[PDB]
């Protein structure tokens, strides 16, 4: 299964990539590029590309679109002030014809931070209920932790 | 072999999801082939390529890692959004082993810019330091590359450099040292302690002896501080090592500009470097040289003489041939020239065809430049002008006029007369134009013009327009300076041939008119001896040096 | 840093099996192959480690139907310049697994253009070992 996760810079991106391929939590840095990686999980391996959400990467992510299976959209619950701007980013990446019909798969992330807003209001804010030409699913996550992860490779799973 | 667009497309499945190292890898060889074959990439197919083959990057394979490093090197410039490959080839180059490291730097810096040069720095310092000559060689050109982009970067590794320099490995040397004196240079001073500290010192590195003599051929006392001599005891002014190149170049700047005086054990003022290398094989090229030498190229030219004049002689072999003419011409001088003509009058009967042409000349070019006088030289061109009668040009024209008149003017109009009696039509239009330019010019009493005009009247009948055009605008000149001629003028000039042909009509109506017609005020002034259109210098000399052994 | 300006191994007609331009002054193809037919005519049929052409001593060898090409400066020499030579034929032969002739080229462009690559970098000598090159180089 071919996956691709993008989000806006500092979302946990390369985090939770790197939590799933070695039960670790790096040090990262921003990454001007991408990361490709393959997971096993109950006997699917998952190729993630994480690419970088800084603004030159963003210009980039739509090479990656083409043979996409499922979409993993990382978000910073903890953020508040981009989260229109992610909100912008994936509707019209929800129009994009090589994305069209890949399984939609938000993490709402950072979900440790006491102020963290949670999935529900994300999904307001994302529109998320508002998609009905595809399979969407958001989960709460902890990159850190671990927490929501499997569950969210389970959810692609079954696509 | 191949076609262009084919391979440049099928390279996009990359870009998705299959990265099949070997199919991969083959389309990358077939896009080699496609340069190596000589063809043109497409630019959006190229653009497609590059940014799919970024993908490939993740496997590693030795063989696919080598298709990646040139593939991306020759499509860079005819790619776009290249910058995401960076990072991919920083992954490859900290892996441990020749055939990532030494390729990956190279490929790896030809498509980083100052931005990403810092990135690169951590592994390229590592890269340098290696005496596996692979990677730090690699590292070392790079280097010089990156020092284009961002200079200051390149410079921190001036250390590494200086520690692979240490090296007596032939590469890591050549290397280290050649590309240490480009990068650390901010003044001479720094360079020349860069210099000084592998100087002293008896190399096993010929490249490096090479590299570094450049660098050294002017007098550098100030190497590493300070010192009281222009001392190199690196071959340059020393012969620690011999080796026909590395012999030549250091014995030819060092006897009449000193890199080190001469040594019981490495000649630098006397002729003999060059000259104990001189008998010898296809080698013997180097060391058979000259170029300077104490005080002049003739006592040294003695030496080596035997090889050069039988070589020079025997062989009608281009390739010997060639290597025997450039070193007869080395070993010569003024003096030497009695000899050098012999030679070179001799050289033509191996081959002959330009060579001939060549020889000629240069029997004419050497007399100029090394005088046997300068009546010789006009005697030399009467040669050239018989054996070849064609391969003389234009510019031969002008210039063995110009040449002709610092002495020779009535001797050559009159040998040039002679010279005309050859072929009518076949002996071009440059002999034509040269007796009548000549004939024109001096307006001989040296002889009668009457055997000239009607050695030229015949020429210009079935030769081309302008010399036809350039014969009547010469009798109007030779009009105007003498009287006498008048009437030879009015017979040509009307004759369907020096006027009324085309080009030779125009002329000639504004040229007959103003001799005829006019008051031969504008004729008068017009002739101040009747000269050439133009006076460069002597061309034929340097041509002809560079020419013949070829 | 430079020694070599480019290195060719060339059928018997001077016409490109191979040509990888360690020079500047050829990248275009009508021009790459009129340097290549323009060495191997004043080489060619007069086999020794010397020529000279373009004012450059040309180093040259010859097999069954190529004839191979390292130029490089005429203020050296050609033996320099041979063990330039002598290491792109040696590492070839070993590479391919089978002796330089246009054959053996073609069997394998990819070893051909990879080995290239390691002996000349740029113009400047980068390798000459052949054993280095062939271990480097992965077919």
């Amino acid at each position: 299964m071919r996956i691709l996760m993008v989000g806006l810079d500092g979302a946990g991106k390369t985090t939770v990539l790197y939590k799933l391929k070695l039960g670790e939590v790096i040090t990262t840095i921003p990454t001007i590029g991408f990361n490709v990686e393959t997971v096993q999980y109950k006997n699917i391996s998952f190729t993630v590309w994480d690419v970088g959400g800084q603004d030159r990467i963003r210009s980039l992510w739509r090479h990656y679109y083409r043979n996409t299976e499922g979409v993993i959209f990382v978000v910073d619950s903890n953020d508040r002030s981009r989260i229109g701007e992610a909100r912008e980013v994936m509707q019209r990446m929800l129009n994009e014809d090589e994305l069209r019909n890949a399984a939609w798969l938000v993490f709402a992330n950072k979900q440790d931070l006491p102020e963290a807003m949670s999935a529900a209001e994300i999904t307001e804010k994302l529109g998320l209920h508002s998609i009905r030409n595809r399979p969407w699913f958001i989960q709460a996550t902890c990159a850190t932790s671990g927490e929501g992860l499997y569950e969210g490779l389970e959810w692609l799973s079954n696509s | 072999h191949l076609e262009k667009s084919a391979v440049l497309q099928e390279a996009r499945v990359f870009n998705e999801t299959p990265i099949n190292p070997r199919k991969c890898a083959h389309i990358l060889t077939k896009i080699l082939y496609l340069i190596n074959q000589g063809e043109h990439l497409g630019t959006t197919e190229a653009t497609e390529a590059f940014f799919a083959m970024t993908k490939l990057f993740q496997s590693n394979d030795p063989t696919l890692r080598r298709m990646c490093y040139l593939t991306i090197k020759e499509m860079s410039c005819i790619a776009e959004d290249v910058i995401i490959v960076t990072s991919s080839l920083t992954k490859d180059m900290t892996g441990k082993e020749d055939n990532y490291r030494g390729p990956a730097v190279r490929a790896l810096c030809q498509i980083t810019d100052s931005t990403m040069l810092q990135a690169v720095e951590r592994y390229m310092k590592q890269a340098i330091v290696d005496k596996v000559p692979s990677v730090s060689s690699s590292a070392l050109v790079s280097s010089l590359h990156l020092l284009k982009c961002s200079f200051d970067v390149v410079k921190r590794w001036v250390n590494e450099a200086q520690e692979a320099a240490s090296s007596d490995n032939i590469m890591v040397q050549y290397h280290a040292l050649g590309l240490l004196y480009h990068v650390r240079k901010n003044d001479r001073l720094a360079v020349s302690k860069m210099i000084s500290k592998f100087t002293r010192h008896g190399l096993k590195s010929p490249f490096a002896y090479c590299m570094m003599i450049r660098v050294a051929s002017k007098q550098l006392e100030e190497e590493d501080g300070s010192r009281d001599s222009p001392l190199f005891d690196f071959i340059e002014s020393c012969l620690r090592n011999k080796h026909e190149m590395v012999v030549y170049e250091a014995a030819s700047a060092i006897v009449n500009l000193p890199g080190c005086s001469a040594k019981e054990l490495a000649p630098a003022v006397s002729v003999l470097q060059l000259f104990c290398s001189s008998p010898k094989a296809a080698l013997r090229y180097a060391a058979v040289r000259t170029l300077n030498k104490v005080a002049m190229k003739h006592p040294s030219a003695v030496t080596a003489c035997n090889l050069d004049l039988e070589n020079l002689v025997t062989d009608s072999n281009r390739s010997i041939a060639t290597l025997a003419i450039t070193t007869l011409l080395k070993t010569g001088s003024e003096s030497s020239i009695d000899r050098l003509m012999k030679q070179i009058s001799s050289f033509m009967s191996e081959i002959s065809d330009e060579f001939k042409v060549v020889v000629v000349q240069a029997i004419s070019a050497l007399c100029q430049k090394y005088p046997r006088k300068h009546a010789v030289l006009m005697n030399f061109l009467f040669t050239m002008l018989r054996e070849e009668g064609g391969f003389e040009y234009k510019r031969a024209i002008v210039d063995c006029i110009i040449s002709i008149i610092e002495e020779n003017s009535e001797s050559k109009e009159t040998g040039l007369s002679h010279l005309c009696e050859f072929i009518e039509d076949c002996e071009f239009t440059v002999l034509a134009t040269r007796i009548l330019h000549l004939l024109g010019q001096e307006g001989p009493k040296t002889n009668n013009p009457s055997k000239y005009i009607r050695f030229i009247y015949n020429r210009v009948v079935l030769e081309h327009e302008e010399v036809r055009a350039g014969a009547v605008s010469a009798l109007a000149k030779f009009g105007a300076q003498n009287e006498e001629m008048l009437p030879s003028i009015l017979v040509l000039l009307k004759r369907c041939v020096m006027d009324d042909d085309n080009e030779v009509r125009d002329r000639a109506t504004f040229y007959l008119n103003v001799l005829e017609q006019k008051q031969k005020a504008l004729n008068a002034g017009y002739i101040l001896n009747g000269l050439t259109v133009s006076i460069p210098g002597l061309e034929k000399a340097l041509q002809q040096y560079t020419l013949e052994p070829s | 840093l430079y020694t070599v300006k480019a290195i060719l191994i060339l059928d018997n007609d001077g016409d490109r099996l191979f040509a990888k331009y360690y020079d500047d002054t050829y990248p275009s193809v009508k021009e790459q192959k009129a340097f290549e037919k323009n060495i191997f005519n004043k080489t060619h049929r007069t086999d020794s480690e010397i020529a000279l052409l373009e004012g450059l001593t040309v180093v040259y060898k010859s097999s069954i139907d190529l004839y191979f090409y390292v130029i490089g400066s005429s203020y050296e020499n050609e033996l320099m310049l041979m063990a330039v030579l002598n290491c792109l034929f040696d590492s070839l032969s070993q590479m391919l697994r089978k002796n330089v002739e246009k054959r053996a080229l073609l069997e394998n462009m990819e070893g051909l253009f990879l080995a290239v690559d390691e002996i000349v970098d740029g113009g400047v000598i980068l390798e000459s070992d052949p054993q280095q090159v062939v271990h480097r180089v992965a077919l």
